[PDB]
DNA sequence: CCCTTTTTATTCACGGCGAATACCC
DNA sequence: GGGTATTCGCCGTGAAAGGG
RNA sequence: CGUCG
RNA sequence: CGACG
């Protein structure tokens, strides 16, 4: 089974996983520690904000790709925007510092 | 070739090496430079990876050829 | 964007600023249209609408119109991503308290409050009511009173008695409570110190009122007033089709919030009598205790068909929660998986990749070159030339598949070598060819496994998997400098095959030119493989500087090993082909080939290395049978006299001579040396049972059988398979623990009963029920052991420090087990060594230990190194390049940026699975050596000890320590101090049941305060037990003349007190000497790692001595036992305690030590640290650690244990505060304390006092000044809590902190953008 | 879309931390 | 007048559905 | 690691 | 959310 684009949930901004869906690996915290014993400072950056979040900045990859350039953007995880979003539907105060 | 070894002889850090190769190819793909070294069906990882070992590209190196691309940009909007 | 995050409690106020409109509506669908309802959960004037610029009524289609509101509802245009940052509020007409401020343990409001929790349980539930404002009142402001003391309380009092029930009693009590006042009054409080737990507690009260004294929060808010909730895109509902409809949990308990809100509403609008409205307010203290986390209490609540429903706080923490599984861990694109193939063509750096993955994994690749080719129109063009199946993109895709690597990745990862990168080539099929050399790092066998594989777009992504991911450069292991390439099974048995001596052979006795000539002979048939014939061979030496010599030589070699010449290049001498070559050996090649050539000759050697040996395994033919597993004819000879003996034992037995207990060990001790012989007799049968002839008489050599050559050369299998193979596999154990004392006669070979396959059967379901749990052990243990260590960068180069560790090989006294050469390699010595010879310098102090050092250092046969550690440095927020040293990746130095906790970390966890959950005498000759030890001649003339920690040592002639041995107290010795020793004589001899109390002089004993029937009692034989209450008895001592005998130095006379439950043979009136004792007193594997990396206090712990001095005993274990130890020149606030169960070691007539052992068992490890020192404990346990790993068989370095220690330790206390804002009884990090003592110890002012304190992989982790990495390990209520009251300040430094929020983890070019960001800003 | 009454009562290993009774000077 | 050793519980990880 | 509802 | 390898 093999997926370059498909379709993501509705809850986050994820691929699916499986065969009868189409859907791609999964990505565990070990293969991220693995990563983090080498260097893969890029090849971490682009796993998981590129690759599953940022539907703004993975089109602008899909289409820097299509025109022939091999530059991504860092962009903002949305899976972290849906964590600020739950604890702020509790008691707890969170937010950005510049 | 098939590994990366010189090139830690070269730069032993490597880390920069990987920096100064991407920015190397980098520039002859999206804005476009001459290759220094005779390409054979090669991408430009591996032309940027051939230009570091043999002493063309360095970090230095493309500093001063970015600082004196951009003096002569000056030069010619001064005209 | 953004460099911190700042957490806080929640403003009412904020929470109305931040949504936009209030809820009334409980109901969400409809169940008839598809628009939601105008109000309610699923709103559309509050939240938006699901079609981009659309209203409800259908007024709004142009995208001119955006800008005004709608006049139906209020329903504006709105996108489809600001639909998710929209939310909204629920007013609450009745207050309530919060569930993390309540259950904290400890509780936040019962430690702002002087109010145990069942008070607190008491009035939240409406149980007990509080006085409010009582003024000039007799009874207490935090009284309890009953149902029936607000009668007489209300009716008795004069003035107005108003007692609040519910949350408003608490909101009063947090809004009448000031903080300036309180603060004042606990600090005024603090000098009375009249209790340490009562001191502990009220310094954590001044604390927490600090915390919320310098923070913006108010302690009012803990109270809910305004309730936030989700907006509905993070809640998807997606309508089925069925009889029952599909909906949310979280939906429904909004709902049923709503709904209890609602009926509060309309309750308060009928003026209700109290106990309606109280039963309406525990109702909605029950549905908010329900939405915001269920499960805590006693009962949680069930939804649908017996479940229990997730809440806010559910879907957060476990391993189900957003934490681990959305942000740690996500689905990635461009990714596949197939299963592994071997592919035997394929070389190291490239793998085999199927042509359809290949099509699928790179369409927008295919479609870019198609794009910039000019073949297709539009992208739409090419999408339709791809799904067609053409034969015009196929050679398109030789362009793309050339220089792009992709990254392979097994489902189980262990270490960085899981991850690796291949150039991928075009193959036909539908499976991955994984090259067999990478095989022993992956751990992968071809019994149908699967693996992973992605594709890098980023081309620093490639860039990066091209020069620090590829398998070419990583060949070395990262726990030890061994090389990971190695041929396991079949190269090694074709090697073995190709080089191996025979006696005669066809083209014996024939000298040949080279080695070219040598193959012809072979590929032609004239002469055989295994021949000894005489070649000219050439070889190569790099003996000088920028040259290599040559050297030609005649030497009688094998056909077999000169065709493998060709293999070897020039580097390499003869000396490494002409061996054996078994398993070890082509590794030892590999790695003279490593160190001597280099990285890029060694890939291309051991491809022709596997290429050769998959070519002559072929040629080999080796096969297994019956006629290969031989049987010796002399086994049943031994089996025969074997059962006679365990049949004249057991009528020896039953004759009434010898016990079972006896028996039973000599029957199993005759049936292991029955089964010692008849393996003996197998392997001198197996490996002598060939005789070929060479003229006239016959000559024996090594034989030439399959399964002796497996075995032989470690190709596949050990010993211990082939002992139980073909011979008798021995004695099987029962899972209980014991062992049936008959063991199996027939091997597998012969056939077998239902008798001899049950205990196997048992043993087997033993080990694999073992195996399955100690394997999800071993990973909740790596997973524990990643996040302790997880924030350690290398940012400097050097660093200077004068401290250190003494590196010394240990002896646990027998042999050597670890020698001077693999554990002083590639680290940095502390300070210079000194020579015991001539005394002079031999090594600088900052200087790097090559290859080239420890042959001068084992060559001068130095006892100990200061060696640098990495807990003995002194970089702040991370360690140096010189104090770790060799990264045991390369051979050079280890570069600044690389994250070397995390390989520690996979390195320790890696092995973790195999991992299974009388008299003193030497052994050589040499002098021997007394340390902390007075020796008291006798009168026999041989030497007693005194001391209790002694310890013996052995120097052999050169001046090195080879034996050492620990005696207790109360041993004879039989050789002298310089006299020369030899093997097999005994040293030490004492008994282990009783204890001496014999004293160093002598004179006529007398008894002193002795009465029967009080304290003694005399009842063949002439003794008496020792067991007028609190009168003890002396044991007094005369002269010759008659006076008292005192000893010269010390204030104590010359007495000693009878001990209990001892009994007392000798009477008094006779002369006495040394030597005659008067008074005759009578877990290893994973959990043992997980016990030590915890930290955890043992079972039965030792007490060790805080300060020298003289015992005294306070009781004599009437309902307690108190000791007394007071020193000469000090006193002592001290008195311990006895557990009735630990045996009495010290005594009083002793030499005292600070640092004795007075109880046999473990040790505590907090205790050691504390006392001895801090470079005591962390020696210790890197012993102990790697003595439970070399109980297996596995090899870690020091390094990668020493900073997980370093991590430990990283807390510590402050004992005296001074002129700081610290207090002294808190627990802050030390790089605080050393950033903030050097610019107070400089100047005029004081500085504080710091004692480092040991902490467990647990405690350490979760306590640190991060908020998010403490928050995804093991819990987030807790942390949680803590950094909205002390509202803590997150700032991204270590590497989990870049995960969460996504940008650039601090690697090595991570650290170059971090320093190139500090210089910007 | 809303009240009520007769009883659904369902089983780890190991460690950290908080709280009600006590003997002795 | 007053305090910590011992013990014992709680928590951390791997009572509400039926008809009109 | 997958399959099913 | 449960069963299976
Ligand atoms: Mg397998
Ligand atoms: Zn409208
Ligand atoms: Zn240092």
């Amino acid at each position: 089974h093999a997926r370059s684009t498909g379709s993501y949930s509705l809850v986050t901004q994820q691929p699916l996983g499986g065969k009868a869906q189409f859907g791609g690996q999964r990505f565990g915290e070990m293969e991220v520690w693995a990563l983090e014993a080498y260097g893969a400072a890029y090849t971490l950056q682009e796993m998981l904000t590129v690759k599953s979040d940022d539907v703004n900045g993975r089109t602008k990859m899909y289409k820097n790709i299509v025109d022939g350039n091999h530059q991504m953007e860092p962009g903002m995880p949305e899976s972290f925007n849906v964590l600020l979003k739950e604890i702020r539907s509790l008691g707890i105060n969170i937010e950005l510092e510049d | 070739r098939v590994t990366v070894q010189d090139a830690v002889e070269k730069i032993g850090n490597r880390f920069d090496l990987v920096l100064v190769a991407a920015r190397r190819a980098r520039q002859m793909q999206v804005g476009g430079k001459d290759p220094l070294v005779p390409e054979e069906n090669d991408k430009t990882t591996v032309i940027a990876l051939r230009e570091i070992e043999e002493g063309l590209i360095n970090n230095q190196i493309l500093d001063v050829r970015e600082r004196q691309e951009q003096q002569e940009q000056e030069a010619a909007e001064l005209q | 964007e953004f460099d911190a995050i700042k957490i806080a409690l929640a403003s009412p106020d904020m929470i109305r600023s931040w949504s936009f409109g209030e809820v009334k509506k409980p109901e969400t669908i409809n169940y008839r249209t598809f628009k939601p309802e105008r109000d309610g959960l699923f709103c559309a004037r509050i939240f938006g609408p699901v079609k981009d610029y659309e209203c409800l009524c259908g007024k709004y289609k142009r995208l001119k119109h955006r800008g005004v509101i709608c006049e139906k509802c209020g329903v504006e245009v709105t996108q489809t991503k600001v639909r998710r940052e929209r939310m909204g509020h629920i007013e609450l007409a009745s207050p309530t308290a919060h569930i993390w401020f309540l259950k904290s343990l400890p509780s936040r409001i019962g430690l702002l409050l002087d109010m145990p929790l069942r008070d607190i349980e008491r009035v939240l539930y409406f149980e007990s009511y509080v006085v409010i404002e009582g003024g000039m009142t007799n009874l207490e402001r935090q009284q309890i009173l009953t149902e029936e003391q607000y009668l007489d309380a209300l009716e008795e009092f004069g003035d107005e008695f108003d007692a609040k029930m519910g949350a408003e009693a608490i909101q009063a009590l947090l809004k009448s409570m000031d903080l300036e006042q309180e603060c004042e009054q606990l600090r005024e409080e603090l000098n009375e110190t009249n209790s340490e737990t009562k001191r502990k507690k009220l310094t954590k009260r001044i604390k927490l009122l600090e915390a919320f004294v310098q923070s913006g929060n108010k302690p009012e808010w803990m109270i809910l007033t305004v309730l936030p909730v989700l907006p509905p895109d993070l809640r998807p509902l997606v309508p089925l089709d069925g009889g029952r409809f599909a909906t949310s949990d979280l939906n429904d308990l909004y709902r049923r919030v709503i709904n209890r809100n609602n009926r509060l509403k309309r309750l308060l609008d009928l003026a209700a009598p109290d106990i309606i409205v109280r039963n309406e307010k525990r109702m909605l203290q029950e549905a908010v205790d329900a939405l915001l986390d269920n499960g805590r209490r006693g009962r949680a609540i069930t939804g649908s068909n017996k479940r229990p429903l997730k809440s806010l706080a559910d879907m957060i923490k476990g391993k189900q929660g957003r934490f681990r599984q959305n942000l740690l861990g996500k689905r990635v694109d461009y990714s596949g998986r197939s299963v592994i193939t071997v592919g035997p063509y394929l070389r190291l750096h490239q793998c085999g990749l199927p042509k359809k993955m290949a099509l699928e994994l790179f369409k927008p690749f295919i479609y870019g070159k198609l794009e910039l080719r000019g073949l297709a129109t539009t992208i739409k063009a090419a999408k339709k030339m791809v799904e067609r199946e053409e034969a015009v993109v196929w050679d398109i895709l030789d362009e793309v598949i050339r220089e792009h690597p992709v990254l392979l990745n097994r489902a189980p990862t262990l270490h960085r070598l899981g991850i690796q990168a291949f150039e991928p080539v075009l193959i036909e099929g539908k499976a991955i060819q994984l090259h067999p050399l990478v095989c022993a790092a992956y751990n992968a066998d071809f019994d149908g496994d699967q693996m992973a594989v992605h594709v890098p777009l980023t081309l620093e992504a490639q860039l990066e998997a091209r020069a620090l991911m590829m398998s070419t450069n990583n060949i070395l292991s990262p726990a030890n400098g061994e090389p990971i390439i190695v041929p396991s099974q079949d190269v090694v048995l074709g090697l073995y095959y190709m080089t191996r001596d025979c006696v005669n052979a066809k083209g014996e006795g024939m000298v040949l030119t080279g080695p070219k000539e040598a193959e012809r002979l072979y590929r032609s048939g004239l002469a055989s493989l295994h021949a000894r014939v005489k070649v000219r061979i050439t070889e190569y030496e790099k003996d000088a500087n920028g040259e290599l010599v040559a050297k030609t030589s005649l030497k009688d070699t094998t056909v077999g090993r000169a065709i493998l010449w060709m293999i070897v290049p020039k580097g390499l001498p003869y000396s490494i082909v002409n061996q054996a070559l078994g398993k070890k050996a082509i590794s030892k090649m590999l790695n003279t080939c490593y160190r001597i050539l280099g990285l890029k000759p060694t890939v291309i050697f051991a491809d022709q290395i596997m290429y050769t040996g998959f070519a002559y395994a072929a040629r080999s033919g080796a096969s297994v049978g019956i006629d290969d597993m031989v049987i010796p004819e002399k086994k049943h000879e031994i089996i025969s006299e074997a059962e006679a003996e365990v049949a004249e034992i057991q009528e020896q037995f039953q004759s009434g001579l010898v016990t079972a207990g006896e028996r039973y060990n000599k029957v199993i001790d005759i049936w292991a040396a029955a089964n010692d012989r008849v393996s003996k007799a197998m392997m001198d049968n197996l490996q002598t049972e060939t005789v070929i002839n060479r003229d006239g008489q016959e000559e024996k050599q090594v034989s030439f059988n399959s399964i002796y050559m497996m075995a032989d050369s470690g190709a596949r299998g050990s010993a211990a398979q082939i002992r139980q193979l073909a011979g008798m596999r021995g004695l099987m154990a029962k899972p209980d623990g014991s062992i049936i004392e008959t063991p199996i006669t027939a091997n597998f070979r012969e056939g077998l009963n239902v008798l001899q396959y049950f205990i196997s059967t048992h043993g087997a379901r033993k080990g694999l029920a073992d195996t399955a749990l100690k394997t999800a052990n071993s990973g909740y243990l790596t997973r524990r052991l990643v996040d302790v260590a997880q924030d350690l960068v290398v940012t400097e180069d050097d660093c200077g420090t004068h401290e250190g560790i003494m590196m010394t090989p240990v002896i646990e006294g027998g042999d050597v087990k670890e020698p001077l050469r693999d554990r002083v390699l590639g680290r940095v010595t502390a300070e210079d060594v000194l020579k015991p010879g001539t005394a002079d310098i031999l090594v600088p102090r900052n200087t790097l230990l090559h290859e080239q050092w420890c042959d001068l250092l084992e060559e001068n046969s130095v006892d100990a190194v200061k060696v640098r550690s990495v807990v003995s440095c002194d970089t702040d927020f991370g360690v140096c390049a010189h104090c770790y040293g060799r990264d045991l990746a390369r051979g050079h130095i280890i570069n600044k940026g690389e994250a070397i906790g995390v390989i520690a970390a996979q390195s320790i966890g890696e092995p973790g699975t195999q991992l299974t959950m009388s008299s003193i005498q030497v052994k050589n000759k040499g002098s021997i050596k007394l340390s902390n030890v007075k020796s008291v001649v006798n009168s026999s003339g041989k030497l007693v000890i005194t001391s209790r920690n002694t310890e013996l040592k052995l120097i052999d002639e050169f001046g090195r320590t080879k034996e050492s041995y620990k005696v207790p107290y109360g041993a004879v010795l039989a050789k002298g101090d310089g006299e020369q020793v030899a093997g097999g004589e005994t040293v030490a001899n004492w008994d282990p049941h009783t204890m001496p109390v014999i004293t160093e002089v002598s004179g006529f004993v007398r008894f002193t305060d002795m009465i029967d029937g009080q304290t003694i009692t005399r009842q063949g034989l002439s003794s008496l037990v020792v067991l007028g209450k609190d009168l003890r008895p002396a044991l007094k001592i005369v002269d010759a003349q008659g006076n008292d005998v005192l000893i010269p130095g010390t204030d104590m006379p010359a007495q000693y007190f009878l001990p209990g439950k001892a009994i007392v043979q000798l009477e008094d009136g006779v002369q006495i000497s040394s030597g005659d004792t008067l008074a005759r007193i009578p877990t290893g594997g994973l959990p043992r790692v997980a016990d030590l990396f915890e930290a955890r206090r043992p079972k039965e712990p030792a007490i060790l001595a805080e300060i020298s001095g003289i015992v005294s005993f306070g009781k004599e274990t009437k309902g307690k036992r108190r000791l007394v130890i007071t020193p000469v020149d000090g006193s002592d606030p001290y008195e311990e305690m006895i557990p009735k169960w630990r045996q009495l070691n010290v005594f009083e007539g002793e030499r005292v030590e600070r640092g004795d052992v007075i109880s046999d068992g473990p040790e505590a490890p907090h205790d050691i640290l504390r006392l001895r020192g801090v470079h005591a404990v962390t020696r210790y346990i890197v012993n102990e650690v790697q003595d439970v790993y070399r109980l297996q068989g596995v090899k870690i370095n020091d390094k990668h244990i020493e900073v997980i220690v370093r991590q430990m330790l990283r807390k510590a206390t402050i004992v005296n505060a001074g002129s700081s804002d610290f207090l002294e009884g808190e627990q802050v990090e030390y790089s605080r304390v050393k950033i903030a003592n050097r610019e107070l110890e400089a100047n005029g002012k004081v500085g504080a006092t710091y004692s480092r304190d040991l902490l467990g992989i647990t405690k350490a982790s979760l306590a640190t000044e991060s908020f998010i990495s403490a928050a995804s390990f093991q819990e987030t209520t807790r942390v949680l809590t803590e950094a909205a009251v002390a509202g803590k300040r997150d700032e991204l430094r270590g590497l989990k902190e870049n995960v969460i929020v996504g940008r650039l983890i601090p690697a090595g070019t991570g650290y170059a953008y971090h320093q190139d960001r500090m210089r910007r800003r």
